[PDB]
Order: C-alpha cells, then structure tokens, then sequence
C-alpha cells in the first residue's frame, strides 16, 4: 500500500542575508518539497 | 529630551552664577496612615518657601548623582545628613530600619535674584524634579579622634522611580484575596483591601483553592429496575429482570479535585494558555457530567478563538490533519476560528459573551460557555439555575442551598469558560483544557484626541502603556505622568509598514493577530504577549522593552518610552560647550554579532518552540567563520517574518558601534537617555555627526555627564 | 462499580503565619480530606 | 541525621550546625559550641571604652526573607522527598507581594512540624539587621564570637542595647576589631 523511506533531520539554519522567502515558511514547519531552507519549492 | 520654558533657557544663558537648592521632601513612618507627616530639608542657606510648603535649610550635607541608561535597572541615590542633629542621629539610631520604603522627593530649583524660584518645568512653572523614590537603607559614622575635630555623618540610601516595578501586582485565584479579606486571624473578617469596591460583593472565586479528595457515593438513576430492552429469541420468552431505567443504586466514585490558587496571566494577542480551574462539580445523581470552570487572562478580552481538549484542538490545523481525527474546518488558510460551530460556513470571527458552543466529537459531546471578561458582567447564568435545583453533588453532600452558585458570583475581570464534560466509556476522565485566546482590549490613542479600546492591538508601546496604567494587574502609573505626544510618535514609529515579505506568505494569519487577510497588517514589530503576573512587574516590563529594543527612563519625573531611531532635528552640540574632556573608545570588535538562535512558538504546529536559527553568512565570512550569537528574546513573537526582520537589523545594527563619554554644563539640563545628539567638532573632522545618548548622570554642582553612542550609516529603524 | 475522577494537584505552599494545625498534615501527605492546606479536614 | 563519611568531616560538621544555626569557633584552644540565643547577663560595653571609631550600618534591605523552600523527608511517603515551601504572608505583603527565599538547609530534618517552626523562626529573626562595628582594646580580652554584649551610648538612645558579637579579630598590639549584629525584639530561640 505505502512505504516509507526516511533519511536525516531538516536544518533550520536561515541565512537572512539573502531576501525573505515563503519557502522559509514551507521548510520550517515541515512541509512536503524540494529544497534547503534559503531555497525551497513547497509542491 | 525634556524641553523647558523659555525664559528657564534664557536665564540660564545670560546668567553665570545660578543659585541652585535642592528641596528635599521626605516621608516620616507615623501612625494614621491618611495623616502622613513629611519632613522638608534644603542645602540652600536659607529657608525656601515653595508652593506654602517651608523647606528648613541646613541638616543636609550633600547629595549623590542621579544616574540612568538606556537599559531598565533601579537606579540609587545616597545623600547625607549632619550627623552632629539630634534629631537626625535619634531618628536614625531608634528608627532607621521604619524608614525603609518610604519616600523621598528630591527637586532641584533655581533661585532668582529676589528669591523667588525660577519656573524651569514647563508643566508646573516650578523646579525640575531630581529624583523620587524610597528609602532603602541607613548608616551613621561617628568618628571620634583625640587630639582633634571629630566626624558625624548620616548617611541615607535611595532607590529611584523605578524601585516602585519591584511589586508584583497580579489578582489571585484566592476567595481571600480577591475579595479584599483581611488576613485571617482566628476568624474571618471583611477589610477595604479590594482593588474595586465592587469586588466585596463578588463572591465568583469561592471553592477556588481547596482539595476534595473523598470516596463519594452517588444515586445513579439507572439499572435497577423498570422496563429493559431485552428480547429472548423465542417469541414467548422474556427477560424478567427490570433495569435499565431510571432507579436508584448505589455507586461509590472516588473523586479528586484538586483546585489551586494560581496566578491569572494577561494575553495581548492571539497567543494559547491554558486554564486555572476554579470551580469543579459533578451533577448530584449522574457522576459522569462535570463542570469546570476555567479562568483565562483578565479585563475585556476580544473572544476566543479554539479551545484545545488535551493537546487535540477543536480545529484541524490543515487538510492533512483532518484524515487523523475528526475536526471542523481548517486553520491554515481559511483560518476560521471556534465559531464556526454556532455558524456554520461563516467568516472568522472570535467568540461570544455568554453564548454556547456544543463541541459534538469522537469520544463524547463537550458544551462550553464562553464568559469573556467584563467589568460588570452577570453571574453564569447555567450554573444559578443549576444551584437553584441543587443539581451539583457536592452542594447537597456540603448541605449548601441555594447559594452554592448565587447570583452573586459574577466574576469580574475574568475572562473565564465554563466547561461540561459527559464522561463515557471513550473519555474515561477530565482532560487538561488550554485555549487560543485573544488578547485585551487595549486603549489606542490617536493623536487627535479620540482613543479606541474597541480591539486588542499588537504593537507594543500600547501593549507596554496600557500594561503601565492599570492598577489592577499592572503598574498604577496614571495617564498623567506620560508625554502622550511622544509614546505616540514612537507607537507610529514601530507601526512602520515592513516590505521585506508579504501577506500572502503568512497562511496561519488569523493566528498570529492578523485580524483581516487582506487589509495591510505588516507592521514592523508585532508582539503576542503573555504576562505572567507571577513575575515581577519588573521582569514582565523588561521583557516587553526587550522584544522591540526599546527604553523606559524617568528623568524629570515623565516616564519616557524611547526606541533607538533616527533624527531630522538633534540637538547640536560643540566640542567648546563640553567641559573639554572627551574619550573616544571602540567597541565593535567585542560586539561584532553574524547569528542568533531563535526559539519561537509557532501557530502553525500545535503551539511549540522551534529552535531557529538566523545568521548572516557575510558577516560570518568577515569574522573569519567564527559564530557569535547575541541573545535575542523571540518569546512574545509569534510571526516568524517578524522575528527574522528584527533579528536581521540587530546583526545590522551589531557591526558599528563607538563610546564617547564627556561632559555638558547646566546649560544642557534635560538630556534624557536615547536622545539625539549632533556633536560637531571640527578637529576630528565632525560636523554634526549623529549619536544617541546612552548614558545620563546628574549632578549636583550641574555637571551633565554623558556617554554617546556611535552607529553605523542606516542602521535605525527609521530609514535605508 | 469503582470510578475516580481527578484534577489538578496539592498546593504544597504553606503560610506559616497562622498557627499550626493537624490538616497540613493531613494535605501535605495525600490523607482524604476536604479543605486547602491552612484549612483541611482529613474525615 | 545520616553523616555520610565518604564526605569531608568539615562538611559533615558544617550541615549538622546550619540545622539549627549554631555556630564553633576555637579561640584561646577551646572548641566552644554556641547558638544565637538571648542572655539576661552581656558583657557591658560603653563607647567611651570603646576607641573613637564607629560604624553603624543598616542591612535590612538585603536580608529580608518572607518565604523558604523546604525539601524535608517524609517517613510517611517511604522516605521520599516532599518539596514543602513556608511563606509569611505578612511578610511577603510588607514586600509587595515579592518573593525573597533564604536557602535553608533542611536536611536531616524528618518532623514535619519542628520543620516548620525553624522556617518560621528564621524568617522572623531575618526582619531587623544591622551591623555595628568598633575597636576594642586589650582589656576585652576572650570576646568569643556570638557572645552577648549590652552596647551603652548616651549620644543615641542606647542604654545597654543588646548585641550580638560576629566577627572578633585579635592583633598583636591588643587592639580587638569587633562587628557586632543587631536583631529585633524577642527574635531568638532562647527568648519568649
């Protein structure tokens, strides 16, 4: 049915230095998505 | 900077040789309190008469130096007394320690060629005040040497304005304190210690503070007798045995509750607390309905918003969550609140004074009151016609009639929920509730002159104002002792709209105090606060202070609230002014700051830290990839954008910064802490160069000492 | 047959200014009592 | 009490006096033993026999206590911890309701009720404070520590004030340097 593969733990370093994002948002509270946290796409 | 009249400007230009007194008002410890003598003292000469009050000169010796920051601390004062008085040496000696916490008013004053004190304080047309506060220590040194002239100095230690922030003023659960009984000795009786004379007559938080932990025994109408609804397979069969209606039995429910007396907090946003059961009960016959009552925050609160029956919010937080259990409506983008149940498909909205919500869930059925706090607010209207019909078992096991639950139990100022829970088979006991609650309504002032209460608001020097003028909870500073013109000025000054990001980044908008998804609402700072009132008055106002950077002092006797901002008018001081010394130090290599660890709650998970942390890779870069993090308080933000910006103009702000320490003559009187300062010195190369004042002592002899502050180009809040 | 139903905790703050009494006691060790710990009655 | 010896003897010494505020001071080769406790015959001391100097000081500000934290065992709870808290509420309203705790070794300590009478007693001998420091000479020679003195003064109101001594200092030239502690009114346990 579904399978599950599970691999590390989300930095929530954020460098502020570059302009504020929505993926921040996305990344930070665990959303499903491509990306690190100063760059992340949410699907 | 508070401004003096006029003419105090021109006399102090034109004259060189000022005759300053110093009034001292000090309050002797008697009986009759009503009847408070006061002692008036002066170092002048000659006895000076201000306002029909007689100030005797001699007895005083000297007197310390006034001395504040831009950082909240209590500052301390110290001035001496002629030890060789009678009076003064026995009141000392005998009566030093009485003295303690009693106040002390200290005012510095002019006198004109004839006399007469010169109107420096444009809000009296009298003297500038000094100094205020309370004795907070003694001290007599009698030095005696043979073969000579001997010493006798007294010697009294003082505490500033600020020494009043050490009380902590927060109502209690307890029956005894809320009403304003007196300290119980032996037997009870009534005293005039209630905040409000309404108080005496609310008699809302009886049964809050005990433990009834028995082995009650209750009558359950139930399985004893009467039709039950068996049928036998075989047509003619039946069951003989009757139960399954309602007759007595006997069932033995062994009960603990276990009411505390804690301290109710105070909510300025949409931020989640948990409840302070006040009163627990069951019905009389039917053990598994209970009613609890929960205090929440206090005064006039805008509703709430959910409520969370241990840990599972009544309110899926997104479409994911909903296939875990059962909820109603999302939080994460139409971020409707708890009363959609009364209305179904509606806007969001808070909840409703006085009105029901039937919370129907896997588990069991839960109906909740919502009693938003009120100043004259009625009794719980359930529980009188429940006590009316001594419905609850442990009025009738007390023997209490009718005034179990009287009218009479209006909890006033207290935003409190009353709770009924079915306890099933699924449900088997009382869960802990908490709820997202938001915040006080809080007075706005337009600079007009109309105000607006109607709301709570986020921004915090109406947070901190409304905080530092109720004498109920908070710190009894009248409206008259604060600049409105000024905290005005600085509330727009942390409303400044921020276009680092937008709305439509922030989904769980209506939970983080965004009271419209669309109308403008990025504001600069935005504080949810929760004030413990357990901590120090103190503690709470730093806190606030600390969120926003911003300073409070008391110079003059105006409570000053100020915020490190740019300029357009400084006050220009020449290098010829100062008393010629000056020292120009550097600090940036100690305070070079490039990360700070971020621990805040957010909405969008079930309310929980996330250790976030923000730095700044150029400035890391720069300091050789060595991390140095300044502590940063994100406890009363709930907006991570918001805390991002704020933290981002700290590590800014943290990259340039000198101390310049010199000196002014009286000429400058009134230099508050966080002021302006356009020092130009021609020699350095300066002209007009931008600093803010960080450190202000007063002196006696008129010596304004000082300690400037150096920042970076556009580092302020103001402009880029 | 035997149901409990529980809630909050024992308040172990005790005021020494008013006199001593056998229901702090009764309240400080967990006895079956009704009353606060200046005022317990322990049945 | 239970002295567990794996710990220094002087630590061992140190928590069996803090139970009940006594105090040992070996001066003249003698282990003499003593607590705060009120004497109906002080040694008298008058300022003129006093050198010149003199130094009062009020340190009532900084040690005023109006609650205690107490970690007593418990024999009935199977001799686990109860963390038990004492508070004055008179106390705590004279300091505007601010909590002021005074770390007070409750060990070895398993009646509930002598517990609290210490808390209580402590709290209410930590109210009046001063500090009142002279030099002695040579005359006063054997001025043990926590000994009784009845300070006399004509300048203040002091006639045969009581005192408590709590620094004695002894030189080679004679001159004793002497701190005594002022307390309020029947605040000791030998007094009513």
């Amino acid at each position: 049915t579904t399978q599950y593969l599970t691999l590390g733990e989300r930095q929530k370093n954020v460098d502020v230095s570059m302009q504020a994002s929505s993926g921040e948002l996305s990344y930070l509270r665990g959303d499903k998505g491509i990306g690190n946290a100063n760059s992340f796409v949410p699907r | 900077m508070k401004k003096i009249l006029d003419s105090a400007k021109n006399y102090l230009n034109t004259h060189d040789k000022l005759k300053t007194a110093c009034l001292i008002a000090l309050e002797l410890p008697s009986s009759s309190g009503s009847a408070a003598t006061y002692i008036y003292l002066t170092d002048y000469f000659r006895d000076v008469t201000y306002n029909g009050i007689l100030y005797r000169s001699g007895k005083v010796k000297s007197i310390s130096s006034h001395k504040q920051n831009r950082q909240l601390s209590i500052g301390s004062l110290s001035f001496t007394i002629t030890g060789t008085a009678e009076d003064e040496v026995l009141k000392l000696v005998q009566n030093g320690v009485s003295f303690l916490d009693r106040g002390i008013t200290i005012h510095q004053a002019i006198i004109n060629e004839e006399g007469n004190i010169l109107p420096v304080d444009p809000d009296t047309d009298g003297p500038l005040l000094f100094f205020r506060g309370r004795i907070t220590g003694g001290g007599i040194k009698d030095n005696v040497n043979t073969s000579g002239i001997g010493t006798s100095v007294i010697t009294w230690n003082c505490s500033n304005q600020f020494y009043d922030f050490d009380r902590v003023n927060g109502r209690y659960t307890d029956d005894a304190s809320h009403r304003g009984l007196e300290v119980v000795n032996g037997t009870l009786q009534p005293s005039n210690g209630a905040k409000r004379p309404e108080y005496q007559e609310d008699y809302g938080f009886f049964h809050s503070n005990k433990s009834t932990t028995i082995l009650a025994k209750y009558q359950v109408k139930e399985e004893r007798y009467k039709l039950q609804s068996k049928k036998k397979l075989f047509g003619l069969s039946r069951s003989y045995s009757l139960k399954k209606y309602y007759e007595t039995v006997t069932k033995e429910v062994d009960l603990d509750f276990n009411l505390a007396a804690k301290f109710i907090p105070v909510v300025y946003g949409v931020q989640k607390i948990p409840g302070i059961p006040i009163f627990a009960d069951t019905e009389l016959n039917n053990p598994n309905i209970v009613y609890v009552v929960y205090a929440f925050a206090e005064g006039e609160i805008d509703g709430f918003l959910d409520f969370y029956i241990g840990d599972s919010p009544m309110i899926c937080f997104d479409e994911t969550d909903s296939d875990t259990r059962t909820c109603f409506g999302r939080k994460k983008i139409v971020g409707d609140t708890m009363h959609r149940l009364a209305a179904g498909t509606s806007t969001s909205q808070p909840s409703v004074h006085g009105q029901e919500y039937k919370y129907n869930d896997g588990n069991g059925d839960i109906r909740i009151w919502t009693f938003h706090g009120k100043p004259d607010q009625t009794a719980a209207q359930v529980l009188v016609d429940i006590a009316k019909k001594k419905g609850f078992y442990l009025q009738n096991q007390n023997g209490n009639g009718p005034e179990y639950w009287d009218s009479r139990y209006k909890l006033l100022d207290t935003a409190y929920a009353i709770v009924r829970f079915t306890i099933n088979e699924n449900r088997t006991e009382i869960p802990e509730i908490s709820a997202e609650v938001q915040g006080k309504k809080v007075k706005v002032y337009n600079s007009d002159g109309t105000i607006k209460a109607d709301k709570t608001s986020l921004n915090g020097i109406w947070q901190l104002m409304d905080y530092l003028t109720s004498d109920r909870y908070g710190a009894d500073i009248t409206l008259d002792q604060f600049p409105l013109q000024k905290v005005i000025s600085e509330a727009k000054i942390l409303d400044i709209i921020d276009e680092s990001y937008q709305t439509s980044w922030q989904p769980y908008w209506r939970y983080v105090g965004w009271n419209d998804p669309l109308s403008e609402n990025r504001q600069i700072v935005q504080l949810n606060t929760i004030l413990d009132t357990s901590e120090s008055v103190f503690k709470n106002v730093q806190g606030i202070l600390e969120s926003f950077g911003g300073a409070i002092n008391n110079l003059s006797g105006e409570y000053r609230i100020t915020v490190e901002k740019y300029s357009t008018n400084p006050l220009r001081i020449n290098f010829l002014d100062t008393y010629g010394d000056l020292d120009l130090s550097d600090t940036t290599g100690r305070n070079k700051f490039n990360s700070v660890q971020a621990s805040l709650v957010d909405p969008a998970l079930s309310w929980k830290t996330n250790s976030i942390t923000f730095y700044n890779s150029k400035f890391k870069e720069q300091d050789k990839g060595l991390d140095k993090k300044l502590q940063l308080s994100f406890a009363n933000i709930t907006n991570y954008y918001t805390a991002r910006s704020y933290a981002d103009r700290e590590l800014k702000k943290s990259r340039y910064s000198r101390t310049l320490s010199f000196s002014v003559p009286y000429k400058f009187i009134g230099i508050e802490p966080n002021d302006p300062i356009a020092f130009t010195y021609e020699r350095y190369g300066w002209k007009d160069k931008f600093f803010l004042v960080d450190e202000v002592e007063n002196t006696r002899d008129g010596k304004i000492n000082l300690v400037l502050q150096e920042y970076g180009e556009d580092v302020f809040i103001n402009s880029e």
